[PDB]
């Protein structure tokens, strides 16, 4: 019995499919304020985390629930991304367990936060001369913003005891304030767009989530093959045979797995076990 | 209501020394003061925010400093346009109350007035008011009493006095008083003079004329 | 860069009203936050009241409040500062200036440029010219003061010149002081050497615009 061992192992998977455009986020003409921030929400896609980290265009990428190089193998159910602009000096706040007047009630991440955040410098387009004042934040609240909640009401904040009645007065301050965005300005003045990714587990089946790795076909060799799960060994062939749209796999009399078809080219194949004894 | 007062009033030097600018809160505003300059006959600029942040366009030589009721602007070296009025405004809580100023001068060798006195004239005195003009020239520093005595009476509540601005080529003010008074009044009396008392003069000097008689 | 063109200068009457407007040069309102600041004549700053336009927040302090009423007109980017029962002593001028959104902190950068408001009850006057002649010719021998005193005039500004523009070295032109009787002064001398007296012949033409005068008063010494 002249039993070898394969030369080595392919992994064939479908196609790639819709790239999942995280591209109207991270080039959108235009962000929003920190204290009303966008929370658009990501479903059934492919997730392509890779070009996100290796950028070479962002200078904040530090991710806390998970690895980066993992991002390409977990498999979530749900991905939200917020985004806004901020200061260059307050980007040190977005990270769980942080305080400050837009970290505590502007923009509140979790203890348990399993997302992650980016942010860069974007000096060329959120400043202007004579100040951009298109980029507003509260330094004013009642009380402190529990994590992952919005606050876009402008009702003027009464710091004493008086009535207040709309209008500002003494201890009546407007809960707003503007970020005087002015070109010439240093570093932890300038203008810096932060995007920040919440992965959910959900208990529904995950849908959002990286793309599989394939490998080139190989014929009339022993190897190890994996195509969409299914794991094995044999020669692979052509096969005069015919399977039914819908079917990938089919199993033999004596009820073993015998043909399959790749999912890359739709064409069928059959797994002969490698000749032994 | 927070009351700011600036110390001193004038604060008079020299090109090329060192200012400093003192805007002492009444209450406790935290960090939030603002530091303005106003030249004569222009609208107010921003210098310093926050009571440390220099406004852009700003040259580096205006520093502030303080915090809660002591502040202090200082410019490091005075240059020819740094003389103006200071204003410090408090943004701490309604209503943002400004301060009082500082005329910011320039300081000079001590110079005398000299001293002209014109009668009324005649195309004047065809209506019924009669005014007389003591005018102050060329002195320094500011300074300066002007009193008048109509036959050595002693006059006061109905003379006007106006002053020029600081000169631009020797830095030296003038003065101007008038006279106003009736032609009656004008008419009844003799001998008028107006005196100059100077830091600058050795002796007050009275230049006097007489009624018709010139 | 921001602009803040103002309206220009207003004589008015005691108990009447006066709107002053602060147009942004450059097309509409944004988050700029709006504040109206006074002057008076030799004197400090005072501050009124601030509006927030786009976001329609506006009062003034509590001495001024129930007098003026400030507004906003986003479409054309112009705010307003109507001020009712006008009194003697409202007389100043005033500013508008922009200082962000929030009222505490970063404080009033680009300033508007003025807008004299003169509140007096007096009818627009010409001046009356009156010579001052090179009296009590002793003092130096050599220097000599003359000139011409503008009273009685009313309103503000006129503009002394001597000889037509041709003579300003060592030419004096005093500030107008306001009368009790509500009408204006301010004289205008020139310091002469005396050698130039009884040859040459010097001029002042003054010229007030709200009444058209131009008068031409030659001065000589004491008719000899």
């Amino acid at each position: 019995n002249f039993r070898v061992q394969p030369t080595e192992s392919i992994v064939r998977f479908p196609n790639i499919t819709n790239l999942c455009p995280f591209g109207e986020v991270f080039n959108a003409t235009r962000f929003a304020s920190v204290y009303a921030w966008n929370r658009k929400r990501i479903s059934n896609c492919v997730a392509d985390y890779s070009v996100l980290y290796n950028s070479a265009s962002f200078s904040t990428f530090k991710c806390y629930g998970v690895s980066p190089t993992k991002l390409n193998d977990l498999c979530f159910t749900n991905v939200y991304a917020d985004s806004f602009v901020i200061r260059g000096d307050e980007v040190r706040q977005i990270a769980p367990g942080q305080t400050g007047k837009i970290a505590d009630y502007n923009y509140k991440l979790p203890d348990d936060f399993t997302g992650c955040v980016i942010a860069w410098n974007s000096n060329n387009l959120d400043s202007k001369v004579g100040g951009n004042y298109n980029y507003l934040y509260r330094l004013f609240r009642k009380s402190n913003l529990k994590p992952f909640e919005r606050d876009i009401s402008t009702e003027i904040y009464q710091a004493g005891s008086t009535p207040c009645n709309g209008v500002e007065g003494f201890n009546c301050y407007f809960p707003l304030q503007s970020y005087g965005f002015q070109p010439t300005n240093g570093v932890g003045y300038q203008p810096y767009r932060v995007v920040v990714l919440s992965f959910e587990l959900l208990h529904a089946p995950a849908t959002v989530c990286g793309p599989k790795k394939s490998t080139n076909l190989v014929k009339n060799k022993c190897v190890n093959f994996n195509f969409n799960g299914l794991t094995g060994t044999g020669v692979l062939t052509e096969s005069n045979k015919k399977f039914l749209p819908f079917q990938q796999f089919g199993r033999d009399i004596a009820d073993t797995t015998d043909a399959v078809r790749d999912p890359q080219t739709l064409e069928i194949l059959d797994i002969t076990p490698c000749s032994f004894g | 209501e927070i009351v700011l007062t600036q110390s001193p009033g004038t604060l008079s030097l020299s090109p090329g020394e060192r200012a400093t600018l003192s805007c002492r809160a009444s209450q406790s505003v935290s960090s939030y003061l603002a530091w303005y300059q106003q030249k004569p006959g222009q609208a107010p600029r921003l210098l310093i925010y926050d009571a440390s942040n220099r406004a852009t366009g700003i040259p580096a030589r205006f520093i502030g400093s303080g915090s809660g009721t002591d502040f202090t602007l200082t410019i490091s070296s005075l240059e020819p346009e740094d003389f103006a009025v200071y204003f410090c405004q408090q943004r701490s809580n309604w209503p943002l109350t400004f301060g009082g100023g500082t005329k910011v001068e320039i300081k000079r060798t001590v110079a005398a007035p000299s001293v002209f006195i014109f009668p009324p004239s005649d195309e004047q005195l065809k209506s019924g008011t009669a005014s007389v003009v003591c005018l102050l020239n060329n002195f320094y520093p500011r300074e300066a009493k002007v009193q008048w005595k109509v036959d050595n009476a002693l006059q006061s509540g109905n003379s006007q006095e106006s002053v020029t601005e600081q000169d631009s080529k020797d830095s030296t003010y003038s003065l101007s008083s008038t006279l106003t008074l009736s032609k009656a009044d004008y008419e009844k009396h003799k001998v008028y003079a107006c005196e100059v008392t100077h830091q600058g003069l050795s002796s007050p000097v009275t230049k006097s004329f007489n009624r018709g008689e010139c | 860069e921001v602009q803040l063109v103002q309206s220009g200068a207003e004589v008015k009457k005691p108990g009447s009203s006066v709107k002053v407007s602060c147009k942004a040069s450059g097309g509409t309102f944004s988050n700029y936050g709006i504040s109206w600041v006074r002057q008076a004549p030799g004197q400090g700053l005072e501050w009124m009241g601030r509006i927030l336009p786009t976001f329609g927040t506006a009062n003034s302090a509590q001495k001024f409040q129930g007098r003026v009423t400030i507004t906003a007109d986003e479409s054309t980017g112009t705010a307003y500062m109507e001020l009712r029962s006008l009194r003697s002593e409202d007389t100043a001028v005033y500013y508008c200036a922009k200082e962000g959104l929030a009222f505490l902190g970063y404080g009033m950068d680009v300033w508007g440029q003025g807008t004299t408001v003169t509140v007096s009850s007096a009818s627009t006057k010409g001046p009356s010219v009156f010579p001052l002649a090179p009296s009590s010719k002793s003092t130096s021998g050599g220097t000599a003061a003359l000139g011409c005193l503008v009273k009685d005039y009313f309103p503000e500004p006129v503009t002394v010149s001597w000889n037509s523009g041709a003579l300003t070295s060592g030419v004096h032109t005093f500030p107008a002081v306001l009368q009790s009787s509500g009408l204006y002064s301010l004289s205008s001398v020139v310091t002469v050497p005396s050698s130039s007296l009884g040859t040459q012949t010097y001029i002042c033409n003054v010229n007030h615009k709200p009444s058209n005068t131009k008068v031409d008063k030659k001065v000589e010494p004491k008719s000899c």
